């Protein structure tokens, strides 16, 4: 029962081994698992957005200079002019021609927008994975369930108990430094906090969305009115976060090697196909039936008809049968040779009975285990005429 | 009952919580040093 | 002008470095390092506590057995037993013999103890440095700044700048696994979540304090009652949080070398006085006096009163200075012999001062700079009597 076995780390290919507990009939099994989720862990560093330049009211004395203050905003650019003679619908101002000054100032706030749309950065540590596993044993079901990889952690539905895991491969398709904006992820090196060159990427930093504190570096300056006229205009670089979101390179969903997605999620790189999982399963006692009541088969033999060396199931062949019994008999290929189309097969006394399969090789030469009993299909192949169509499912290739 | 479990959260009376206990102090150690050697002697009223 | 230096990862120690500019009178700069804090990354794994074996009350059948029903609750044990005849406090009252049966059923509830009383695991990153500079250069004579420990972030704090790191060695106290227990944390291996054995550490474990499911491997066992009873006897492995609760070991507060200090915080490791910190800095242009303003000092001498071989400032010296005009001046050893406790000293025309020290050197020949003027203060040392104080005011120690 305690069936050890490794597998292919493949999303749409099932593995249905035959357990063959002594004492008892064997039992098909298959596992096929629809989900590799990767699930790494995440801290953010910031959030980066474009900027608002949000003016103050200017401040106007009629006869007479007036300093200015370093107030507490984040890059509060302050400067007073001189000599202004300000117009504003009503007539001049002030009567001063040269004791008038304007004390205009300016600081930067996070733009409205940024509560929605804002790239996010990000640290990634080892994080753990996970996947949705679908099994069928025996005749008894078609259960499936969300597991863990590390191979401490048992799953169940339904009386069958397993263990998979953990990956034979440590490959995380994200780097270390990765870059969130909506729904794609770019592993762009974001610089550090609070080092943002003015235009480039990260010009304004926030802590988080709602911290009151930020750190906004983009050359922010102030600049003389033009002809007395009550404004602030003022000398400002183009927002650096506009930069990068029209030349933003391909996103990593892009261009993960092993065909691999992510999400607006815990930031999974499901159906990262590579390396093995080696999967251990404890079927329960109650499925087993005794060997004395299931048929024997016997003076058997096989032959193929049509096989096509191709990637679906394109091999026919025909198998004669004298079982001792009417009944089911579960079907398996032992060796990598071959995958059989057809799970389980039923039986009546000297009948022949059919199933489908595919194969990588010229020449198949593989056995069959027809309910505890073996015989060999040997034959010859054809390549096909559709070169592409659909990913594969024979995955045998090897020396032919 | 063979019925039916009736409803009726009843709330624990005495919930346990984080309060501050008085606890023991052992007696001062008397230090009696030496050359790159600390020796310490000690006497407590309890296991310490 | 960008005095880029290493200083050894110290807490009490001042980093009397002096900015040598041409043109310029050179100025001193001191650094220390108040904080240390590490704050690796961390990921709650879930959470232990003593159980509660939630027996619900058990329903008699007078004459006739009761199948029970699987139910959803975490370890949910269900037996029904024959051959009962419960007495309670009116005789019997069940009229049969034989047909009677109960049906009782256990299972396990965290404790009400686990909202104030509970491990806590984690897996740990490697995280960002954290450290609190106090700066003491030229005039300012006082600046406190909080910064990362990145070679990237810049600290411009006041008017001085400040780039601090990375650190040298990524010495991390905390292992893959820690264990934080209300106040201590302890660098136990817990297997896994969904894993544990019953009895040992984390018998039931809990995704969150909140989280409504949870696992549970207790080995709960029911068992017949007797002489016809009505109760539910259950007999089950000792709550697996309650051992190692007596038997945990020695805690990482008292545990990790080089004087680490934890708290209950994100689990920051502080003043863990290890390795250099590459320290570059761009002190402020005004803060400079022009090289031909500040008087010259030249025709000095220097010759020792007392010095002891001892970690205290056991080192009195006095110097002849021959000066020309009268004001203060920094003074500082480039050799790491001696420290010298003195920052600045007042001169007046052909002044004689006195200066502090300390040094590890039974005859300290070092160099000594007092605004462009070179000494060398050779003499002996007298060894020290007493062993106890606090450690080192100097703590430079090298052959001697």
């Amino acid at each position: 029962y305690e069936h050890t076995a490794v597998m292919p780390n493949k999303v749409g290919i099932p593995y249905k081994a035959l357990v063959e507990r002594p004492g008892y009939a064997p039992v098909h099994l298959q596992i096929q698992l629809v989900n590799t989720r990767i699930i790494p862990s995440t801290n953010l560093e910031y959030i980066t957005c474009k900027y608002k330049t949000k003016v103050p009211s200017p401040v106007v004395k009629c006869c007479g200079a007036t300093q200015c203050t370093s107030k507490p905003h984040p890059d509060y650019q302050c400067q007073v002019f001189t000599g202004v003679y300000p117009f504003m619908w009503g007539g001049a101002y002030c009567f001063c021609d040269t004791e008038n000054t304007q004390m205009s100032e300016a600081y930067v706030e996070r733009s409205e927008e940024c509560s929605i749309d804002h790239a996010k950065a990000y640290k990634v540590h080892t994080g753990t994975v996970q996947a949705m596993v679908n099994i069928t044993y025996g005749s008894v079901s078609w259960r499936s369930a969300d597991v863990y990889v590390n191979g401490e952690t048992p799953a169940k539905i339904g009386d069958a108990k397993l263990i998979i895991g953990p990956l034979s491969s440590a490959w995380s398709p994200f780097d270390n430094k990765v870059v969130v904006y909506g729904h794609e992820v770019y592993n762009y090196d974001f610089p550090e906090y609070g080092t943002g060159k003015a235009g480039s990427f990260g010009d304004l930093q926030s802590r988080t969305s709602t911290s009151n504190d930020l750190y906004a570096n983009t050359n922010l300056k102030l600049q003389r009115p033009q002809a007395g006229i009550v404004h602030t205009p003022f000398t400002q670089a183009p927002s650096g976060f506009e930069r990068w979101k029209r030349d933003k390179g391909a996103p990593l969903n892009d261009v993960a090697p092993f065909g691999c997605s992510i999400a607006l999620e815990p930031l999974r790189a499901e159906n990262c196909a590579v390396g093995s999982i080696p999967i251990s399963i404890d079927i329960p006692d109650a499925a087993f039936t005794r060997i004395s009541e299931t048929p024997t088969v016997s003076d058997l033999e096989c032959k193929i008809t049509e096989c096509t060396y191709a990637s679906d199931f394109g091999g026919i062949a025909t198998v004669a049968y004298k079982s001792s019994k009417a009944g089911n008999c579960p079907i398996h290929s032992p060796s990598g040779v071959a995958v059989i189309k057809e799970n389980d097969v039923t039986l009546a006394e000297s009948g022949s009975f059919t199933f489908h399969f595919s194969t990588a090789n010229i020449h198949p030469a593989f056995k069959l285990q027809v309910c505890t009993s073996a015989v060999t299909c040997k034959g010859d192949c054809k390549p096909p005429k559709d070169h592409i169509v659909d990913y594969p499912a024979q995955h045998t290739e090897s020396f032919t | 009952g063979e019925g039916d479990t009736f409803k009726g959260k009843l709330h624990v009376p005495f919930v346990p919580v984080k309060a501050k206990c008085i606890a023991t102090l052992a007696p001062e150690p008397l230090v009696e040093h030496k050359h790159r050697t600390l020796i310490l002697h000690l006497h407590p009223d309890h296991p310490t």
